[PDB]
Order: structure tokens, then C-alpha cells, then sequence
């Protein structure tokens, strides 16, 4: 999976 | 009296997982969460009101599925679906270790779009389509 932040 | 001693009851059976909200681990279970199965607390009802369907530019929606929060998300690699979970909700409810292994596979289907649909507590209800109908109901 892809990760991101949220921020 | 954490969320997280509040789901190892539920795995030793001293407790159903429907009288807790899954998303924050209050006891003050008010409905039960549309999409998995367990409860949801108002703050948390609120929350998924507001939060659920915020979108990033990246076309995925802004926060974890589950709790609707998150610092550091997993985007589902379906190239129909749009959503994220968080880590935490991820290790507490499905289990130790679980999300690393998701962030691994390659491309991976999220708990929503999984035939699976069960990932140890997380099972994703039969009729989840009908429950968002519910729960966004005038
Ligand atoms: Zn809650
Ligand atoms: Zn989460
Ligand atoms: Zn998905």
C-alpha cells in the first residue's frame, strides 16, 4: 500500500 | 480502560465487540457502525459525519476509514475505491504486525474492498451499502 500523512 | 485493553476483551471473549465503539473504545455505544461490525459513540458519529467523505487532492479521502483521524495513513491500491486506514486501527483490530504487511503487498485491497472481508475483529458488514443509506438519512 501507498502511505500518506495526514497532515 | 484504553481502547486497546477494551479490544483484548473482546479477543478473549469477555466482551462483544458490538458494545464498544471501534473507533475510539468508548463504552457509551450509541448505533452500530455502518460499515464493521461493532458499536460507534456520538463523538465518533459525529466525526465520520464530518470527516468521513473529505477528500484530498490526491483523489483519496483525507482520514482513516475506521476512526475518521490518523497521522500517517494506507491508501487502498484499488484503482476504484478511494480510502485510507491508519495504522493503529489496523493493528488493534485486525491484529499485531497486520499493517506492515499491508503496506508490503503490492497493490493491496483494502478491508473494504477485500473478498476476504474478515481480517481478525475486522469483519465488514454483508449490508454495509444499505447501512450508509441509514446512517446519511435525513
Ligand atoms: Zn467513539
Ligand atoms: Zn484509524
Ligand atoms: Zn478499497
Amino acid at each position: 500500500a501507498r502511505t500518506k500523512q495526514t497532515a | 480502560g484504553s481502547r486497546e485493553r477494551l479490544v483484548y476483551e473482546v479477543r478473549q471473549k469477555c466482551r462483544n465487540i458490538e458494545d464498544i465503539c471501534i473507533s475510539c473504545g468508548s463504552l457509551n455505544v450509541t448505533l452500530e457502525h455502518p460499515l464493521f461490525v461493532g458499536g460507534m459513540c456520538q463523538n465518533c458519529k459525529n466525526c465520520f459525519l464530518e470527516c468521513a467523505y473529505q477528500y484530498d487532492d490526491d483523489g483519496y479521502q483525507s482520514y482513516c476509514t475506521i476512526c475518521c483521524g490518523g497521522r500517517r495513513v494506507l491508501m487502498c491500491g484499488n484503482n476504484n475505491c478511494c480510502r485510507c486506514f491508519c495504522v493503529e486501527c489496523v493493528d488493534l483490530l485486525v491484529g499485531p504486525g497486520a499493517a506492515q504487511a499491508a503496506i508490503k503487498e503490492d497493490p493491496w485491497n483494502c478491508y473494504m474492498c477485500g473478498h476476504k472481508g474478515t481480517y481478525g475483529l475486522l469483519r465488514r458488514r454483508e449490508d454495509w451499502p444499505s447501512r450508509l443509506q441509514m446512517f446519511f438519512a435525513n
